[PDB]
């Protein structure tokens, strides 16, 4: 694949025996062995350089192509007021390394100029650039941190960061590039069931899809949060899902078979004196919330709620029973089930 | 754990690096990949390393040479005359001083309630170090009587029974006597008799202390470095 | 007049400027002949608040 530095020697000093017999002498030390000795290692860091290229060209050169950027590690870095008590009363120097820190535990972050500075004899006041020593997001302080310097001169007034830092990045792996790539890629696609369904889901107000497929005719199940289905929001699914849909093919959108279940419980409690409004607007509010937590094709377990009710306190809720739920009401996956009328009976 | 940390130098290169370190060029890709190095690797100034900070070096930028290093098995060639003198002062402890005022327990050299700690003229302990704190120690184990100190029956010397006849055989008892306790202290490598006289009552003599080199005592305490204590339980 | 010996009592009495700078450098200057015993003074003329 390359050559390497003994061979590149080697060959160096068996083609200049050949070019001619002037030379012999190619002991260690000797001018001419010297001369070929670095040549062969300007030859080598440039094949070095070429393998770095060529592992950067492999994992990002074609992906690069399409505007996406994978995301280096760097330093946090801004710029910095220093304030002078008066107009400077000659050049003052401040050499590159000059480190600034802040008076908090919450920011042990230390920041330092790459480059030297001079302000000069007129000037008040001059700005700089600092770079946080440690890479990562740990350098990303927010405004007002930086204030102070370590060694600066009496004569600054005040050091202050006039914004917040936030270039300080952590590295992408390779794996979550390949990733969105992919899904790029896969965003890509038309005219099938998957990007049917992918191209709805992107709509915002769009929680739950479900496709159904027939032939000749496709019908697109869609809800809110609140499992239903407005017009508008119907209409803004069939103008996005217009260009998705396949040709000669029909396609129709319908909310989803939304199910309301009323729920009338009777709960038994053992601290009488804590009977109240307040616990039975709780207990309510946790078998709505319960309720309206269910997906799409989400059965309603009966005995899971009862887990649930009994859990909100494993001493006070006694026992639970209920008249509307006598068994496990079994829906479709295009039916979600829903919140209805709720009440709960303390007893 | 410790490594080598090297400073850039001006005009250097990472194959002179290894060269120099590793014994051999070969090592100097090895030395990228420590270090997260990109093709120029030493630039010449600053502005250069403004370009990518992160993934270069410029001149005055310490490098990491992971090479497992120990303070031990050093040349005390290169070590510093000040390095030195702090290595014999650590091997040689810090203490109390409590051997201030010479002349008052030199006039009661065999009674109690002789000497007290004193004050460094800055508001803290005072402290005798290195010779003075050899000096304070074999002051105080020569004039401690054997057996009186508590938690150590062998701690002192027999100097207080010695007050005998003013003959060739008492001033031989007492230099015998003088030799134990001197041997007694672990850092003594040796003493021995310089001269002595009777004058009737009095009673004079001197002896010759070497205590251990300079050499064995920084290679004890940078031995000490392998345990981190830094201190003297002789 | 004062007497240094350490990096710690120069930074006490010497709070920052030039002459610290000039301190650490002449017991940093070489690594195995850096000297000792440095005497140092402040040349101007301050006053305390």
């Amino acid at each position: 694949k390359t050559r390497k530095l003994t061979n590149i020697l080697s060959k160096l000093i068996d083609k200049t025996m050949a070019g001619t017999s002037k030379i012999t002498d190619f002991t260690p030390g000797s001018a001419s062995r010297s001369l070929l000795e670095a040549v062969s290692l300007e030859i080598e860091q440039f094949y070095i350089l070429t393998k770095e290229n060529i592992d950067w060209g492999i994992q990002e050169g074609i992906i690069e192509a399409f505007d996406f950027q994978k995301r280096q590690s760097k330093r946090a870095y801004g710029d910095v007021t220093i304030q002078f008590y008066q107009p400077l009363d000659m050049r003052m120097y401040i050499p590159a390394g000059t480190t600034f820190t802040s008076t908090r535990q919450e920011y042990p972050q230390q920041f330092e100029t790459l480059v030297d500075y001079y302000a000069e004899p007129d000037s008040t006041e001059i700005v700089v650039e600092v770079y946080c020593k440690e890479t990562g997001v740990a350098g990303n302080v927010p405004e007002g941190t930086i204030n102070t310097i370590a060694s600066g001169s009496s004569l600054i007034r005040s050091v202050n960061n006039e914004y917040s830092f936030n270039t300080g990045t952590k590295e992408e792996s390779q794996e979550d590039f390949k990733r969105r790539f992919h899904s790029f890629v896969e965003s890509r696609g038309r005219a099938t069931n998957k990007s049917v369904r992918y191209g709805a889901l992107q709509i915002p107000d769009v929680e739950g899809v479900y496709v159904y497929e027939e032939t000749g005719h496709i019908t697109v199940f869609a809800h809110d949060r609140n499992g239903n289905l407005s017009d508008t929001l119907k209409e803004d699914i069939i103008d996005a899902l217009q260009d998705y849909r396949p040709s000669g093919i029909m396609l129709d959108v319908t909310g989803v078979e939304k199910e309301e279940v009323n729920v009338s419980a009777t709960v038994t409690i053992s601290n009488k004196s804590r009977i109240g409004d307040t616990l039975q607007k709780h207990i309510e509010s946790v078998i709505r919330s319960y309720l309206n937590n269910l997906k799409t094709s989400d059965d309603l377990i009966i005995t899971d709620l009862i887990q649930a009710i009994m859990n909100i306190d494993d001493v006070l809720i006694y026992d639970v029973s209920f008249d509307n739920l006598d068994e496990n009401i079994i829906v479709p996956p295009q039916g979600i089930i829903r919140a209805g009328e709720i009440k709960v009976e303390l007893k | 754990m410790r490594f080598k940390k090297h400073v850039v130098q001006h005009e250097e290169t990472m194959q002179a690096i290894a060269q120099r370190y590793y014994g051999d060029v070969s090592y100097w890709i090895d030395l990228v990949e420590h270090n997260n190095l990109k093709y120029p690797y030493l630039v010449e100034t600053d502005e250069e390393k403004m370009k990518d900070p992160e993934r270069l070096a410029s001149t005055g930028d310490t490098l990491i040479i992971p090479i497992e290093s120990d303070l031990t098995d050093v040349s005390a060639k290169e070590i510093n005359s000040r390095d030195k003198d702090v290595l014999v002062e650590l091997a040689l402890g810090r203490d109390l001083n409590i051997t201030a005022d010479e002349k008052y327990f030199n006039e009661h050299g065999t009674s109690d309630n002789i000497l007290a700690f004193s004050t460094n003229g800055n508001g803290d302990l005072d402290t005798v170090k290195g010779i003075d704190n050899m000096k304070q120690q074999l002051q105080a184990r020569l004039l401690t009587p054997r057996g009186s100190l508590m938690l150590h029956p062998n701690y002192g010397s027999d100097l207080h029974n010695l007050f005998g006849l003013n003959i060739p055989e008492q001033a031989t008892l007492i230099e015998m006597e003088v030799l134990r306790t001197l041997t007694s202290d672990n850092r003594v490598k040796s003493a021995n008799l310089i001269d002595w006289k009777i004058q009737g009552n009095v009673y004079s003599g001197q002896f010759s202390v070497e205590i251990k080199s300079v050499e064995e005592s920084i290679n004890f305490v940078l031995g000490q470095d392998e345990e981190g204590i830094f201190a003297l339980f002789e | 007049v004062y007497e240094l010996r350490n990096y710690s009592q120069a930074k006490r009495l010497f709070r920052s400027g030039e002459l610290l700078d000039a301190i650490e450098l002449a017991w940093g200057s070489n690594p195995n002949y850096t000297a000792g015993r440095i005497l140092a003074m402040r040349i101007e003329d301050a006053k305390p608040a």
